[PDB]
């Protein structure tokens, strides 16, 4: 008989897991650690257990201005993101420029609810003026209509008295006021709806103090209008008193938002749908269930998130080299 | 392997050890088996551990970052912003794959080391009792049967007790 | 008798320092480096001999416009580093906007000196007009004053003559020049002050050209004024002229600042005091004295300093693991 | 550690020996003591030297970084700015760490190895006029001197010179 | 006889390649490899068989406006990289302000094609109006001339009709299109030429929307002229519509850019001169041969480049230490 | 070294040897000569190969990264853009260095071990039919002829064909 005999050896097993290290690649080991993220549940979940606020067909200047075609939303609301459809219809319908839109877009990504309230009410702030003003440019069900939270105010019995309206914020909290300068486009439907032509409108808080004056001038149609409305807005700290003055073009508004600030909120474009569940990490394209450092599924992350990387593959080995042979 | 062992003067793996990642084999009168050896194993485990542990905690929480919006006469901000973004992710991206690809080599020279230090410890517990009849075998001068192979798995070899013995069949 | 030996061994110690390594923590070693300065002197310091630039009361607006509330400074002043006081309650003291103040603000980031002269002397530069005017808004040992860098304009002898006034730059460097434009609340006091209505000012240089008209308003009260007063300001470069034209509500520039360019300075906010040290390194909570690599004090750094990292603790092993048992 | 000596085959370090991290002690008629290995330790000393200085040269100063005002009406620049300053403090706070932890493995094994290489030297010098009775010691088949046992220290052991008298006790 | 012999060693040759480790520096290596790019050709290349375009003697304002001092490029150009001397002796030769100038520049930095048409044809589109109006400041062979792209409108036999021109975009790409606003120093010279005091200028398209009103105020002369032209520019959409108004001081478009959109062009400034070869990669300083991954040329790349790095050497080994004693 | 063969034991390198980068030099009654082992070299070669080719492929292509302008009033942004691009340079240019000099290091030990390993493989092979005469040469106690050369320079000796030879002769 040869004897007795010890030996040292290591394990082996059926694994075909393969790592790449810098010297050689696809190294079959027998134990193994996936270290980035590529799961998605392809839904739009509740983050932290607030759901969102999708806007539908309606993007931030659409919901903000009071687009007719939106469905109505609650008026007061609260959410953990903001959802816009990659396919928003309805925005700005009477052509104009929206002064520092953007900048209003990143004020909101850190505003957790908003509160829909009349700053100035339809039949009680505009005696001698007339607000039922409309026009095919924002239509709803085939008739004419106009943004659900301003007024078109013209003359009234052929004049176009001086206003002087003011609000004081005693809500609370920040109260977000939009309003609009109507430029027709011709010096005859300038007298037709303000019955001035040197016209203006004045805007003043504690720290806002803008004058607007009415560009008269043909145009080019759009949206089959000739004329144009600029859109404008300020946030008037709680406390503060905002003071509208115009002898025509003001597009006044109706009403406003007061406005709660959050953490970890954002604007995101996605097409996917609401489905009852609750995540702590949201992304375009789903929603993330993941204690994995580094994902590769979408640079656009809501909350607790892995960090996205351009990588296809992560894998740490934590096995030997793998020879059952 | 950087130290020899694996894949080097011992060959191949056990598929029949089941319990660890090192480990012995035995052969005497009262039969075979594999054992694995608890005390290296489960030191390699410990350390791979705080090691997959210690790559994931130095990597924060990815908090909320979304994508911002600019007119178009602000072209230059924009493009400012898309080069921080990606230059951002180009940097990460690079220190993921490099750390793992680092790493790994590590860890399979760590391993290596493991079973080369497995193997030398019995080696010097046994001297001239056994001869290494290679591939990370010893074959005892003298018989060995299942308290003395657990001597020899742990570190309670008595060289002394059979050296008589194996003097005598080494002659 | 056993025989004679030799051994082979290594050193150990009674040292307790601990590193981490990535396969182990918390490893006890014979002798470490640290790598992470965490100490400073709790004071505010010159930088490479030079004494940084007090502020006080003021902040940067309060002290460009000369508020009366703040001890005034030498007319010439050189510093390596700017200082503002958390609590400066002293700013802008009429209410106004201050137009591209945060741009003025990186100017002087890059500026190492100041001479404060003349450009338009009070008793020479305007006759015809009324240069005493003052308001209970910037107020100096409960009286009424004004900046000590402008000069009110107002009407002398029931006219305001269209005021022409220029300078040439002949200082060799950078002048900076600051004015103001007033805007009444009422045109009842736009009459009282500059006589007409059609007022407008005109400022002009070889690269800068503006003109401003006054915005007639009723205001919410700020520091008991319904009224606003905007700055404004440019660099005039050496050997260029400026030119001040105006038939009202003009608030004439009467001191200006001839600034030198630096490197290496910038404007930090700080609690601590100024005391008699020197440093090659500044942060706001105070001065390090270092030539390690990282810094966990403060990301704010004036001068050669080690780089910030938010990490505890960062030694680095050069000796063994000590085991001495 | 990753080649068996440091808290492996020599299970402890000496408090006796103050000159150098790694020595000899040696036990004769003529007493006994300890004596650190001026070579080894000093090539040591200057690799982990540059090694601490190649850490810091990398770093570079930290010139003057201060804050910027933006007003009410630049919120995303301001975030952008943010972004900008919160990722590279990210990069590097996870580079200070991540460097100094491979590194610290990286030193740990070098004296690991540095102390297998010094024994190992003294084994090929020694041959069979010594044996190896563990824990890093040899026990000589021979007298040996001061001066024979300083010709171990450095490297000019005669092993022909004590040949004939090892073999006698080695019988 | 000692005995049959047999010796394991390594290799080792007369290189005298250094490379640096962390424990030790300047260690003489068999074989190393270079990843470090320090060469160039010293010459201005063709980028992927496109060659750039040289402004010669002009920078992106004097080529755009039409400074009659440089070479007149042909109608239509294609390019891959724009190239500006650092001596651009001609840019704006009329002293006033280019809006948003540099923001035209990042337009420009993704073009790659540009096609110059008459928009407004010189003896066409102004009837009652003269169109030869020159200047001193934009000087051509020693006498007075203008733009080659605008045309200074004035007064025709005592009178400065309304004009009212349009041009709908037929060409199916952007169009760029540049105007210019005059300001006289003073009224008696806005008679002279404009016959109107209350004078206007109105541009508009579908999304564009502005209106510019003379400032007339003493000026400092740059380069011999007190008065100002500020210039303005938009891009005309495919279809859209831009429509002209004005009764003085319009400096009206003459020419027209249509512009192809293109990838990784930009601008960049070299003192080089174009030869007759083809590269993939391509610096101010010259042109890069390489599939190294740094290079230390310059920051400034055009293409397919390695990386940036400040590194003065950067070579990794691949064989031995070298031992050849 | 780290594995204490090249500049430890085994003093210099062999200029004679232009085949590999590491190899076998014989003396017999036949004659002398260099002889590169293929198959280390070969497996080394590919090694460092990959490794290259790694640091690379890691760094992407520098596509189209020009200057920005900004007016008098843009001070901040154009400071901020400046940040951005001195902050991504610091940190590219300390990965490109660092990651040079530690695999510079990785690469000295990894010949460091394949030479060791190679010494190691033939000293298993020879047994007690050869002696260690240092410098990592082997004296045979036998007549080893061209055959019985290739034999140890491939992994095919026959240790029982010349073992009672060499017995004879170490006596
Ligand atoms: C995903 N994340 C949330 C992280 C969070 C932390 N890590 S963790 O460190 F725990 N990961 C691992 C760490 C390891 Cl050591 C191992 C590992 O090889 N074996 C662990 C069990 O005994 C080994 C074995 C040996 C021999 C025979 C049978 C079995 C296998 C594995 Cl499979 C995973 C996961
Ligand atoms: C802080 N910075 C400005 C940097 C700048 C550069 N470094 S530096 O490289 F010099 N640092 C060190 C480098 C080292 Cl090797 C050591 C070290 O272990 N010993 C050095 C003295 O002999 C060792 C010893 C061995 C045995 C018995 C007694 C003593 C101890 C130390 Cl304590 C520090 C500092
Ligand atoms: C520049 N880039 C485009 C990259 C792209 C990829 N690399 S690449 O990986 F191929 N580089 C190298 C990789 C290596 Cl292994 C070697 C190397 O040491 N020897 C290769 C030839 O046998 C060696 C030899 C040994 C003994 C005697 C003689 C010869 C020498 C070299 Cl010189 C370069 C280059
Ligand atoms: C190491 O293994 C040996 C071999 O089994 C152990 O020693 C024996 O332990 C058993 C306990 O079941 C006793 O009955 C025997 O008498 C022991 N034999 C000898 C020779 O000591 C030993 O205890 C083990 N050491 C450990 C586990 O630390
Ligand atoms: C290595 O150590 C040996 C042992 O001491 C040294 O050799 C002796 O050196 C002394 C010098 O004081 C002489 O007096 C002895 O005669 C030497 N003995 C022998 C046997 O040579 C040797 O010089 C040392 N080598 C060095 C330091 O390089
Ligand atoms: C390893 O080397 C040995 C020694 O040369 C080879 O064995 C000899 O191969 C030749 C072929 O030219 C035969 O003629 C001899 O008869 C062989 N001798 C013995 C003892 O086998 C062997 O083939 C080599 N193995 C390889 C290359 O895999
Ligand atoms: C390995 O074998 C197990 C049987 O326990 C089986 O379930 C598993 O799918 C196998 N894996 C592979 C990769 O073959
Ligand atoms: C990786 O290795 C496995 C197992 O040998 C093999 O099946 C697979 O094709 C390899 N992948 C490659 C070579 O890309
Ligand atoms: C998320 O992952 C955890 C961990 O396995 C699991 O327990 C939980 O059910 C998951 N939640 C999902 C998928 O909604
Ligand atoms: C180590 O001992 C020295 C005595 O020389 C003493 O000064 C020092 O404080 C001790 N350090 C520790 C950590 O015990
Ligand atoms: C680190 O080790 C020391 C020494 O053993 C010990 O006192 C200390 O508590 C340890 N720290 C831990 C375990 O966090
Ligand atoms: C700064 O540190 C150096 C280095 O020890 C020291 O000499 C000097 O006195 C220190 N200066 C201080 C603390 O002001
Ligand atoms: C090495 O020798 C070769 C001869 O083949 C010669 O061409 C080469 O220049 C030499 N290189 C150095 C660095 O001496
Ligand atoms: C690097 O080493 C070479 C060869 O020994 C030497 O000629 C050169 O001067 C060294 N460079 C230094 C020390 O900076
Ligand atoms: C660019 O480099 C390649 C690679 O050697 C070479 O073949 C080609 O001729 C070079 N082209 C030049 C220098 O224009």
């Amino acid at each position: 008989a040869p004897g007795d005999t010890i030996c040292i050896g290591y394990h082996a097993n059926n694994s075909t897991d393969t790592v790449d290290t810098v010297l050689e690649k696809n190294v079959t080991v027998t134990h193994s650690v996936n270290l980035l993220e590529d799961s998605h549940n392809g839904k739009l979940c509740r983050l932290k257990g607030i759901a969102p606020l999708q806007l539908g067909k309606c993007n931030i200047a659409g919901w903000l201005l009071g687009n007719p075609e939106c469905d109505p939303l609650l008026p007061v609301r609260s959410w953990s993101y903001i959802v816009e459809t990659p396919n928003s219809e309805n925005g700005i319908c009477y052509p104009g420029d929206f002064i520092d839109y953007e900048e209003l877009r990143e004020q909101l990504s850190s505003v957790s609810s908003f509160e829909r309230f009349e700053i100035f009410p339809k039949e009680s702030s505009w005696p001698n003026h007339n607000t039922n003003g409309v026009t095919a440019a924002c239509s709803h069900e085939g008739k004419s209509s106009f943004y659900r939270n301003l007024l078109w105010l013209t003359e009234k019995e052929g004049s176009y008295p001086k206003l002087k309206n003011s609000y004081v914020n005693k809500k609370g909290k920040e109260v977000l006021v939009l309003w609009g300068i109507h430029h027709p486009p011709n010096s005859k439907e300038q007298q037709n709806l303000y019955q001035n032509e040197n016209a203006y409108v004045s805007v003043v808080t504690s720290n806002y103090n803008r004058r607007f004056t009415p560009e008269i001038a043909e145009r080019p149609k759009v949206r089959d209008q000739a004329g144009r409305m600029n859109y404008y807005w300020t946030l008037l700290k709680p406390g503060d008193t905002i003071i509208f003055e115009a002898n025509g073009n003001l597009i006044a508004p109706m009403y406003a938002f007061a406005l709660s600030r959050g953490f970890g909120s954002g604007i995101i474009t996605s097409n996917a749908s609401m489905h009852e569940c609750n995540t702590k990490c949201q992304t375009p394209l789903g929603a993330i269930n993941s204690s994995l450092p580094y994902q590769n599924i979408h640079p656009v992350t809501i909350g607790e998130c892995p960090k996205y990387v351009r990588s296809a593959k992560l894998r740490m080995v934590t096995g030997l080299r793998n020879i059952p042979s | 392997g950087l130290f020899g062992a694996i894949a080097g003067f011992i060959e191949g793996g056990w598929t029949g050890m089941i319990d660890g990642w090192y480990g012995y084999h035995h052969q005497n009168e009262q039969g075979s088996g594999y054992a694995a050896d608890q005390k290296s194993t489960q030191n390699a485990i410990n350390g791979i551990t705080n090691k997959v542990n210690t790559v994931i905690e130095k990597m924060n929480i990815q908090f909320t970052a979304v994508g911002k919006e600019f007119n178009k006469l602000e072209k230059r901000m924009e493009n400012l912003n898309k080069k921080v973004d990606d230059g951002f992710l180009d940097i990460w991206t690079y220190n993921a794959e490099l750390l793992v690809l680092l790493e790994n080599e590590r860890t399979l020279d760590f391993h290596d080391s493991n079973v080369k230090n497995l193997y030398e410890k019995v080696k010097s517990q046994l001297k001239n009792n056994a001869k290494e009849i290679g591939n990370g075998c010893f074959e005892f001068y003298h018989k060995c049967d299942n308290e003395c192979m657990e001597s020899v798995r742990n570190g309670t070899y008595d060289y002394p007790k059979y050296s008589e013995e194996s003097k005598l069949n080494r002659e």
